[PDB]
RNA sequence: AAACUGGGAGACUUGAGUGCAGAAGAGGAGAGUGGAAUUCCAUGUGUAGCGGUGAAAUGCGUAGAUAUAUGGAGGAACACCAGUGGCGAAGGCGGCUCUCUGGUCUGUAACUGACGCUGAGGCUCGAAAGCGUGGGGAGCAAACAGGAUUAGAUACCCUGGUAGUCCACGCCGUAAACGAUGAGUGCUAAGUGUUGGAGGGUUUCCGCCCUUCAGUGCUGCAGCAAACGCAUUAAGCACUCCGCCUGGGGAGUACGACCGCAAGGUUGAAACUCAAAGGAAUUGACGGGGGCCCGUCAGCUCGUGUCGUGAGAUGUUGGGUUAAGUCCCGCAACGAGCG
């Protein structure tokens, strides 16, 4: 839902070298953001059913890339989750 | 039978040349088929919400006998 | 960017003209104070109707040419001054690309 | 997605023995590699050549005739799979078809036919028989 | 099934049961009735005698007891 | 290919059946026969026919039986190997055999392996047991025995390198 | 001992995702708006019927009906377009404009470097009917009233008519919820339609030929099936993981337990009883099934072949002609007997 500014403005701060749209830091960021923009459209339209499969599609591919992230280097996934504000 | 949108090479409909949207009614003002006027699938939708455009804005009758 | 619409309304046709330019310069204002910068604005042409709207058979068509942000609530303050007028009878707004 | 690729290897050689036409691909491997090797050796393949570019493969398998067009393989099974592995040892080595068939084992010394295994008498992992 | 549903529930079959389910009986003199004592007969007191017609296409007048 | 019928045959009832027709009144009633047919040496056909008497019937159904015949290779009174003959709802399971064994095996089955000259061999039906299908899946399940000649000569090979 | 499965240190790009450039769509939520028709209301003209059925009657009408002309009020559904078309995980989604939003497809080759598949228990969604609170209510219509029909008619048919069908918010959680066909992945002849793209040629090719992705239909081979049939959209050949079955009744019943305002839903036996219950196809007989013909009818079977796993079929079906299974032509049939 994010524009293509927003987008660009967010994997230019989380890549690592450059030309990395890839590298788990840069899609778990992207996709938090998507997640907090598709919550809000949600408590506004609450019953918009079919959106919020997509919501909770987003929500598992990040629990799966964050899973990956940690089990190959825990530094890097330490270091993240403390920058990006999550883990309750 | 050729479709007369690809004659042209027209790109945009406007809903206001009511000069070309008129060969697509009968002459009674229903729309005709995409067999009757040879026309291809999406032009076809285009075609339609341009003429359904037209009739709210009183360009073109929806019925027409009076 | 922004988005393009095109604006086109059916003034009353027995109104003098004066009240017409008026009523046109009226609603260019009104668009452009909520930040909708307007780039086109003309007549087109009299024209009879294919059916009677309120009594009346013939009308003043008109057209403008508009730009803005997609969230700016100016497109929607004209619906909803248009439908509360006396010499307006019939608007369309549509995005134009 | 794909789970056991020796399956699929000996499923295209059955495929394309059934319909009888006389090549086959496969993306290549080294136990792959090593059962063309032993289907070279006895007399089912008549040849195998190995290209390879840039990702694993490939290995090209000439599949072979009878006089009259009679088929040489007549099936080929896979035995061990991922879910249920079969261990055998030296004195339950497997005799397929009275010995008129073969059976593959992988054993600590390579991968053999059955009869180089009970004349070494070890055993191990049984990958298929082609009779 | 896989061997991965057998491994987690295993298979079970049929349980089979007599025909003369009153001769494997047990005592009511001390406590209760016990069932392991599977006998060829039993025996007991007739407290009727008579007769009955037989089931479809059959007929007579076959001689019976009650007895316990 | 055709082995002609010209030998010294010694034919077998394996089965006859009651069948019917009703029609416009009553009934019609014929007679369908099962035959097999062979020389106790490897050579075995099976054949049926059907006519309004029983001699009439068995007659046509030697008649059939005659038109096919099957080679039936052997090694010592004892077949090649193991094979799983399927034809329809009928599965049947052949083994090789110890010497001086016999055969152990069913009704149909039997008459066919004996009528080729099957001396020593175990047998089994996972299937059903209607004679016809029975024959015809045991028939099915010889054609599949390999000699132990054409297999070497097939392959590269040579026998005693292979066995 | 060191091939394979497991563990440890690395390396790779084909699976999987991301970036960049494009495409189609009744996908969903909110807010406004348009015309056609039905009902009621108001007013003018207007004379005796209207309505309904297989026939009638009940009903409405001389307090001026029906018809006909002009104006208002309200509700619900969206003609043509419209298509074995499109979209959605399923249930489902069709007038138009704007706002917010999910997924798919195609090309490329910046990037990451196996991040994948399946998924008991758990959560989310789920036609119609039904339940609660408060609105709305034109047409249709359980229950119900009246008229008919019949031996009777607590039905089918006619005149009326309440909940409900509609909106907001909660509950329910079931359907022949069906392709009676779980999901992922690879491999195995061809021919022909249509929806959305990408390349090459001739080039007004933008209308044509060829190639190639992803959907959606028809025909057909190997192979499979008990037959029906299926067949690159497998019911074929194979691997991974889940759900479920084990004769018919009793019975989705009883008991216990969880859920629900209720209705009920989910889970789920035994005692006893029968020797069958089923699927698919075959020959007859029947039908308040259909088509052709005609005005002593023209039919009933066998032998040798071929077809079918089998009962069986073919002949004896088809065109024409004839009073005629009477003749000709064609055809896995060729001949024969009583008519």
């Amino acid at each position: 839902a994010i524009s293509q500014e927003r987008k660009n403005e967010i994997i230019k701060e989380y890549a690592r070298h450059e030309g990395d749209t890839g590298s788990p830091e840069v899609q778990i960021a992207v996709l938090t953001e998507d997640i907090n923009q598709l919550n809000e459209h949600a408590r506004t339209h609450k019953k918009d059913h079919h959106s919020y499969r997509g919501l909770m599609k987003k929500i598992g591919h990040r629990r799966n890339l964050l899973a990956y992230l940690r089990k190959t280097d825990i530094q890097r996934y330490r270091e993240l989750i403390q920058r990006l504000g999550l883990r309750r | 039978k050729v479709d007369y949108i690809a004659a042209n090479h027209i790109e945009y409909i406007d809903y206001k040349d009511t000069e070309l949207l008129k060969r697509f009614i009968s002459e009674r003002g229903k729309i005709l088929p995409r067999r009757v006027t040879g026309t291809g699938a999406k032009n076809q939708r285009k075609l339609t919400i341009a003429i359904k455009r037209a009739r709210i804005m009183g360009l073109l009758p929806f019925v027409s006998d009076e | 960017q922004d988005t393009k619409y095109e604006i086109m309304y059916i003034i009353r046709p027995n109104i003098d003209e004066e009240a017409k330019t008026a009523l046109v310069e009226r609603f260019d204002t009104i668009l452009k104070d909520n930040g909708a910068e307007v780039i086109e604005s003309k007549d087109w042409e009299k024209r009879r109707l294919a059916y009677e709207m309120n009594g009346f058979r013939e009308g003043i068509y008109h057209i403008v040419n508009v730009t803005s942000p997609s969230t700016a609530g100016a497109i929607n303050e004209f619906d909803r001054l248009a439908k509360i007028n006396d010499d307006i009878i019939r608007h369309m707004i549509v995005k134009v690309e | 997605v794909m789970t056991d690729p020796i399956a699929d290897f000996l499923t295209r050689i059955r495929n394309a023995n059934m319909v009888k036409h006389e090549t086959l691909e496969v993306p290549a491997s080294k136990i792959k590699r090593d059962i063309a090797e032993i289907l070279k050796r006895e007399g089912f393949i008549r040849d195998v050549e190995y290209i390879e570019d840039d990702k694993q493969g490939v290995i090209r398998v000439f599949l072979k005739y009878g006089k009259n067009e009679e088929r040489v393989i007549t099936n080929l099974k896979r035995i061990s799979k991922p879910g249920l592995r079969a261990y055998v040892k030296a004195d339950e080595v497997p005799k397929v078809l009275n010995g008129l068939g073969i059976a593959i084992i992988s054993t600590s010394e390579g991968v053999i036919t059955d009869k180089e295994a009970r004349a070494k008498n070890i055993g191990g992992e049984v990958i298929a028989y082609v009779w | 099934p896989t061997i991965n549903q057998l491994v987690r529930k295993p298979r079970k079959s049929k349980v089979e049961k007599s025909d003369s389910p009153a001769l494997n009986k047990g005592y009511n003199s001390f406590k209760k009735t016990q069932t392991n004592v599977n006998s060829p007969q039993k025996r007991g007191v007739c407290t009727r005698v008579g007769t009955m017609t037989p089931k479809k296409p059959n007929s007579a007048l076959r001689k019976y007891a009650r007895v316990r | 290919y055709i082995d002609p019928k010209h030998l010294e045959l010694e034919d077998r009832v394996v089965a006859i059946n009651r069948v019917t027709k009703v029609v416009k009144g009553g009934r019609r009633l014929r007679f369908a026969a099962l035959v097999v047919v062979g020389d106790k040496n490897g050579h075995v056909g099976f054949g049926t026919g059907k006519a309004q008497e029983v001699p009439e019937a068995i007659r046509k159904a030697i008649e059939d039986a005659k038109k096919n015949l099957v080679e039936v290779p052997m090694v010592g009174s004892t077949i090649p190997h193991e094979v799983i003959g399927v034809f329809g709802g009928g599965r049947i399971l052949m083994k090789p055999a110890v010497e001086g064994s016999g055969v152990a095996a069913g009704g149909p089955v039997r008459a066919v392996l004996e009528l080729a000259g099957v001396a020593d061999i175990t047998s089994k039906s996972l299937g059903s047991n209607t004679p016809i299908n029975v024959v015809r899946a045991t028939v099915e399940g010889l054609k599949q025995l390999k000699r132990a000649e054409e297999v070497a000569a097939l392959r590269g090979k040579s026998v005693e390198e292979i066995i």
